[PDB]
RNA sequence: GCGGGGUGGAGCAGCCUGGUAGCUCGUCGGGCUCAUAACCCGAAGGUCGUCGGUUCAAAUCCGGCCCCCGCAACCA
RNA sequence: UCCCCCGUGCCCAUAGCGGCGUGGAACCACCCGUUCCCAUUCCGAACACGGAAGUGAAACGCGCCAGCGCCGAUGGUACUGGGCGGGCGACCGCCUGGGAGAGUAGGUCGGUGCGGGGGA
RNA sequence: CGCCUCCUAAAAGGUAACGGAGGCGCCCAAAGGUCCCCUCAGGCGGGACGGAAAUCCGCCGGAGAGCGCAAGGGUAGAAGG
RNA sequence: CUGACUGGGGCCUGUAGAGCACUGAUAGGGCUAGGGGGCCCACCAGCCUACCAAACCCUGUCAAACUCCGAAGGGUCCCAG
């Protein structure tokens, strides 16, 4: 490479906040994320965050069977 | 030889036989009278193609099955001679020389 | 009624000058031309306006070398 | 459809025949470099040396220099002196200019 | 009518009609055709003048090929002006006919029903004509 | 971006900033800051690591927000429009749809208006 | 010269399995990767402020290498442009740095991505190329909230040496894109 | 040449003689033109400076 | 035959010097009035007669066709 | 004197596009590195250097196939130099010498010079 | 009304008309010398804002681009960048 | 003895004729963007087109300022009458 227009490159740590460490190179020789690939929702297998829904509606109200046959 | 009336044909229209042959390699021993084609089922602007000719044993095709063979389109008539005489046409534009192209 | 056309240029009277098996001298002018329609050759300089004229003594011969065009040479006598 | 290496290589060796000189191509390899001296008005090579011929060495730009001395000594005994440097599609650099200068030093005019 | 829709040049040198055609001398598309006999700038005038004569007689039915197109445009010097003053202005357009070719060529339709129309066809026409059917040699170009 | 998926503003006490949140209002900020034992008074600016990533986990692991939030209300919204119910006629000829009067305002509905 | 670990499971992992499911006859006949380049079309610089090099000193931090200028071909009308303007960056990344940026870019920049539901299956070349947008910077690790004074995403190009979209799709899943449908 | 594209002369920097003549676009090329060229005086090559014409 | 011209609904700018369409009236919505006018406040509407060309870009520069104003058309 | 390869020419697509097959001992290439010479409007991609673990995958070389491209008769015609007739013309004929273009048959998946390196 | 390009012009050069069409009366301090490197228009596919069209990647593409300005000739084995 | 003319030989050319590969024109057919039309929709796509019609392919044609071709002739130089 030409000499005095390049970053430099050293021994990076990045971390995650799920303590995840990971060791690469970089320009900066500390980062700090708040998610990465080993805790995404979409990218941990089908971890379906906060809905499991399946919708739950429209066949799903059943509030009763009380209605008279 | 197009066996077969077209239904084109019988509303008013006209049986354009595009190809009256087809070019095609083939043994000597082989020569064929002819290659029938059905156009009984061709309407107005119906058509068949080279590939939809069906072939007699040992012959084999010599054309892209692209080109198109017959057609039936519609015929000439009297009553078009009222727009046709009253279509309008303009003075011809000329294609441009110099600081105009 | 008028014209808005009625000019044109003098010629220019271009061409080759000196045909195959000829004999010419340093300096003659063998083919006037515009733009490379016949390439120099050996002894055969070409001028700015694309002139080819002679660089020695001699005869001048014609190549067809296909895609490579036409070529004027001079052999030396 | 030409390439860069193609074009580069007409681009030179036209405006060396032009100047009606000898030419002292030079070929260059990944592991060993030529060179011919040829008169193109006979479509005829005249004197030719090679490292691969030669048998030579290691380094490739001392083998070079070698390879040019080499194409001298053997050029001056058939009379030829004159001729013109042929850089092909390689830039007058390294082990080409290694060889020309080898070749120089043989007393080659150029 | 028939006229070009644009040209690279507005007027065009008269020329010649020496020799037979150059082409268009067979049968190519209908069954039976209209064949010049002698040469002529057939103007666009006529041409539709015979087509509209041809589609007159069949009524409904057949189909008509001009195999003819007026592209040569015609010149006139305005009325009583002297010589001089530059070309004439272009007032029309004519079709460059040479012996032997095939002008019209008309198709599904009985052969007393193409006899007819070419020949009433045949008088709206500036030459002589000769009515031809298609042949083996027509098939063999 | 901070928590979730958007930086909330920091020199603002931690429960406020929260509502910085497409999904999260004040009651949801005081009841992140409950089960976590998270201080609703504090600057964002002063948040730990530690107190980041446990206010951070909280929140984006019980309730949908920004995107997805956005993704089933626009279905829901979806659904309605293409069931053919009253309410989807109602959105998708773009009107109010809850009972209002349109004969005069309605215009936060409607936008400006359209003079004639 | 470096050991990284993208690098590493590519001829460990990845080259065998490749292997596997295609059955190549020659080491060099299994896909490779030979470059990514990274673009941003910019243009939002033509005259405005065309100081862009804080984007330059961003794509430079990003992977390590300075990128080039990009330079209008032909003047535009409707997009105020002079021929020559500058209006855009473009750097080329081989070897080393591209496994690197790679391997960032896999393992931190599409996590951290908006709404990120994996990479478009169908951005596939047809001659096993691959091509993907970011809207963002800041998607990246190197890159704070702090030192970015607008949002500004790039174009991103990977080169496989791959003739269809089948082995080039392998490669880049088996080492670790991430692809919804 | 016309009013913005004038003519000018060449001035031996040395001997003040002037050897040559030429054109420039004064809009283009404001400042004085200069150039080395040879003086069939001093016999070698002197800067030569544009003088009015 | 020579010169000038066509731009929201009416009448004129902008064209020469290419990038940006302006003025008065009129229309529409509001105000004053019992009401109308006037007057006051806001607001719409020309893709520049056409088709072609030059240009990076044309109401603007160049060509074609169309319509309008003015002048000429004399010795005979 | 024959075969293969590396150079460098000539003929200027009968040499080309595509498809299939083949070659790594040798030569060539990719290849292994980026210390050094040298280099990137960024990049050892290119150019360049020092190399020799692998591979003929890309490239190249060598064969095969007539789908395309390219070449293409014989015959006949158009036209025509010179010599004569005919028509009011537009135009049309004969004699002698010359003779296309299209198309048809058909040919083509190159030939050859010089110098190196290897093999018989 | 002088000059340049094309056609008329009858395959050397030349050739008229108030015959058919267009251009010039400038320009460039680099748009000049030379050394070194580089190859176009266009089509298909792929790509955040990004469009028919900005910039990016790939494949096809002998020249249909470019060469200040009219046209012709020339031209990438460069006269183009 | 070098001349008009003539014989042989080389080189030069873009006409007659022809051709459609380029620039344009061009009738019908195929295929097929774009619109127009008729069904169904405003939830945005769809389907039919005896409608006008791009680019491409086929058939068939035109051109002073079109040429992939291309004569007979003509010009010039050498030797000879
Ligand atoms: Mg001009
Ligand atoms: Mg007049
Ligand atoms: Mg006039
Ligand atoms: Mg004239
Ligand atoms: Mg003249
Ligand atoms: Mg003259
Ligand atoms: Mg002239
Ligand atoms: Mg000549
Ligand atoms: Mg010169
Ligand atoms: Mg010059
Ligand atoms: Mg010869
Ligand atoms: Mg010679
Ligand atoms: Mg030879
Ligand atoms: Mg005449
Ligand atoms: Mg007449
Ligand atoms: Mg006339
Ligand atoms: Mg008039
Ligand atoms: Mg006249
Ligand atoms: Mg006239
Ligand atoms: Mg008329
Ligand atoms: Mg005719
Ligand atoms: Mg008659
Ligand atoms: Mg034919
Ligand atoms: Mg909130
Ligand atoms: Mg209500
Ligand atoms: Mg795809
Ligand atoms: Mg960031
Ligand atoms: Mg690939
Ligand atoms: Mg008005
Ligand atoms: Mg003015
Ligand atoms: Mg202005
Ligand atoms: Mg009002
Ligand atoms: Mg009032
Ligand atoms: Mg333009
Ligand atoms: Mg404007
Ligand atoms: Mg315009
Ligand atoms: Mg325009
Ligand atoms: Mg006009
Ligand atoms: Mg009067
Ligand atoms: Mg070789
Ligand atoms: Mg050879
Ligand atoms: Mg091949
Ligand atoms: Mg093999
Ligand atoms: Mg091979
Ligand atoms: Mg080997
Ligand atoms: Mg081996
Ligand atoms: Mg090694
Ligand atoms: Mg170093
Ligand atoms: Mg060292
Ligand atoms: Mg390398
Ligand atoms: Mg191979
Ligand atoms: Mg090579
Ligand atoms: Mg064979
Ligand atoms: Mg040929
Ligand atoms: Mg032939
Ligand atoms: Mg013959
Ligand atoms: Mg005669
Ligand atoms: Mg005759
Ligand atoms: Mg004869
Ligand atoms: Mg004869
Ligand atoms: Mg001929
Ligand atoms: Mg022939
Ligand atoms: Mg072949
Ligand atoms: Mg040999
Ligand atoms: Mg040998
Ligand atoms: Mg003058
Ligand atoms: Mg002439
Ligand atoms: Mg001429
Ligand atoms: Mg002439
Ligand atoms: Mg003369
Ligand atoms: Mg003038
Ligand atoms: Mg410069
Ligand atoms: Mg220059
Ligand atoms: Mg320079
Ligand atoms: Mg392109
Ligand atoms: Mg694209
Ligand atoms: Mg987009
Ligand atoms: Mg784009
Ligand atoms: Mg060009
Ligand atoms: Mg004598
Ligand atoms: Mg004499
Ligand atoms: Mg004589
Ligand atoms: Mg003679
Ligand atoms: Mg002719
Ligand atoms: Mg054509
Ligand atoms: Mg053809
Ligand atoms: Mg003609
Ligand atoms: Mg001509
Ligand atoms: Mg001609
Ligand atoms: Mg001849
Ligand atoms: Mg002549
Ligand atoms: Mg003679
Ligand atoms: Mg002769
Ligand atoms: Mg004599
Ligand atoms: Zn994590
Ligand atoms: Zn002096």
């Amino acid at each position: 490479m030409k000499e005095g227009i390049h970053p430099k490159l050293v021994p990076a740590r990045i971390i995650c906040g799920c303590g995840n460490v990971i060791e690469t190179y970089s320009t900066k020789p500390e980062i700090y994320v708040e998610v990465c690939s080993k805790c995404h929702p979409f990218y941990t297998g089908q971890q379906r965050f906060v809905d499991t829904e399946g919708r739950v509606e429209r066949f799903q109200r059943r509030y009763g069977d009380s209605y008279r046959k | 030889r197009f066996v077969g009336t077209p239904a084109g044909v019988r509303a008013g229209g006209v049986l354009q036989e595009i190809h009256r042959d087809i070019l095609v390699k083939v043994s000597p021993r082989n020569i064929p009278e002819f290659i029938e084609v059905d156009v009984s089922g061709l309407e107005i602007g119906d058509s068949l193609h080279a590939s939809d000719l069906k072939l007699p044993p040992g012959v084999e095709l010599a054309v892209s099955p692209e080109e198109t063979i017959a057609a039936v389109v519609p015929p000439e008539d009297v009553e078009k001679l009222a727009e046709e005489a009253a279509a309008e046409v303009a003075e011809p534009e000329v294609i441009k020389k110099g600081k105009e192209e | 009624g008028s014209t808005r056309n009625g000019r044109d240029s003098q010629a220019k009277r271009l061409g080759v000058k000196r045909y195959e098996g000829q004999v010419v001298r340093a300096g003659n002018i063998l083919v006037r031309q515009r733009g490379t329609r016949f390439k120099p050759g050996k002894n055969v300089g070409m001028g700015r306006d694309f002139t080819l004229f002679a660089l020695v003594d001699g005869v001048v011969e014609f190549q067809d070398r296909g895609r490579l065009g036409r070529y004027v040479h001079v052999r030396p006598l | 459809r030409l390439t860069a290496y193609e074009r580069r290589k007409f681009r030179v060796r036209n405006r060396i025949k032009r100047t009606g000189r000898l030419r002292l191509s030079v070929f260059r390899s990944l592991k060993h470099i030529y060179a011919q001296i040829i008169d193109d008005e006979k479509g005829v090579t005249l004197v030719s040396a090679s490292s691969l011929a030669l048998k030579l060495k290691g380094n490739k730009t001392e083998v070079a220099r070698q390879v040019g001395r080499a194409l001298a000594e053997k050029a001056l005994a058939l009379g030829i002196k004159q001729v013109a440097f042929d850089r092909g599609p390689y830039k007058y650099h390294g082990r080409v200019k290694a060889l020309a200068e080898g070749a120089r030093e043989g007393g080659l005019e150029f | 009518m028939l006229m070009p829709r644009r040209m690279k040049y507005r007027k065009q040198q008269r020329g010649r009609l020496k020799g037979a055609t150059k082409g268009g001398d067979y049968v190519a598309f209908g069954d039976y055709g209209l064949v010049a006999l002698e040469p002529a700038w057939i103007t666009a005038q006529q041409i539709e003048a015979a087509r509209v004569a041809m589609v007159r007689h069949f009524r409904r039915g057949g189909k008509i090929f001009i195999r003819i197109f007026p592209d040569k445009p015609y010149t006139k010097k305005p009325l009583e002006v002297r010589m001089g003053k530059g070309k004439g202005n272009v007032e029309g357009y004519v079709a460059v006919v040479k012996p032997g070719r095939v002008m019209f060529e008309v198709a599904g339709v009985t052969e007393e029903q193409a006899m007819e129309a070419l020949r009433i066809a045949g008088h709206k026409l500036p030459i002589k004509t000769k009515i031809v059917r298609r042949d083996a040699y027509d098939e063999a170009q | 971006a901070r928590i979730a998926g958007v930086e909330i503003p920091r020199n603002k006490r931690v429960d406020v900033a929260l509502t910085y949140i497409y999904g999260i209002g004040k009651a949801r900020a005081k009841e992140a800051l409950e089960k976590t034992g998270i201080n609703p008074a504090t600057r964002v600016k002063d948040l730990t690591e530690a107190e980041v990533v446990r206010l951070r986990e909280y929140v984006e692991n019980t309730w949908k927000l920004e995107g997805e939030l956005r993704a089933e209300v626009a279905a829901n919204i979806k659904r309605l429009m293409d069931i053919g119910c009253y309410r989807g006629l109602r959105h998708r000829r773009g009107l109010p749809v809850r009972g209002q009067r349109t004969r005069t305002n309605a215009r936060t509905r409607k936008g400006p208006r359209k003079t004639v | 010269p470096l050991d990284v670990a993208l690098k590493r499971k590519y001829y460990e992992e990845v080259r065998p399995e490749l292997i596997r499911r295609f059955g190549y006859q020659n080491v060099w006949e299994v896909p490779r990767l030979e470059k990514v380049v990274i673009n941003q079309g910019l243009g939002e610089a033509k005259e405005d402020a065309r100081i862009l090099e804080k984007a330059a000193q961003e794509l430079a931090l990003i992977t390590g290498q300075k990128p080039a200028v990009t330079r209008a071909k032909k003047s535009i009308s409707n997009f105020k442009l002079r021929k020559g303007m500058p209006i855009g960056l473009r750097v080329t990344l081989r070897r080393d740095r591209m496994w690197i940026f790679l391997e960032k870019l896999l393992n931190v920049a599409l996590p951290r991505i908006r709404d990120f539901r994996g990479l478009n299956p169908n951005s596939f070349d047809g001659r096993g190329n691959y091509n993907l947008g970011l809207r963002e910077q800041l998607i990246f690790p190197e890159i704070t909230y702090d030192m970015v004074d607008a949002l500004r995403g790039m174009d991103i190009a990977v080169v496989t040496t791959a003739e269809t979209d089948e082995e080039a799709r392998a490669l880049l899943e088996l080492l670790g894109f991430p692809f919804r449908k | 040449a016309s009013e913005v594209r004038i003519k000018l002369l060449l001035e031996c920097t040395e001997c003040k003689r002037r050897n040559y003549a030429t054109e420039k676009n004064k809009r283009n090329t404001p400042n004085k033109l200069e150039l080395r060229k040879y003086c069939p005086w001093c016999r070698k090559h002197t800067v030569h400076r544009e003088v009015k014409i």
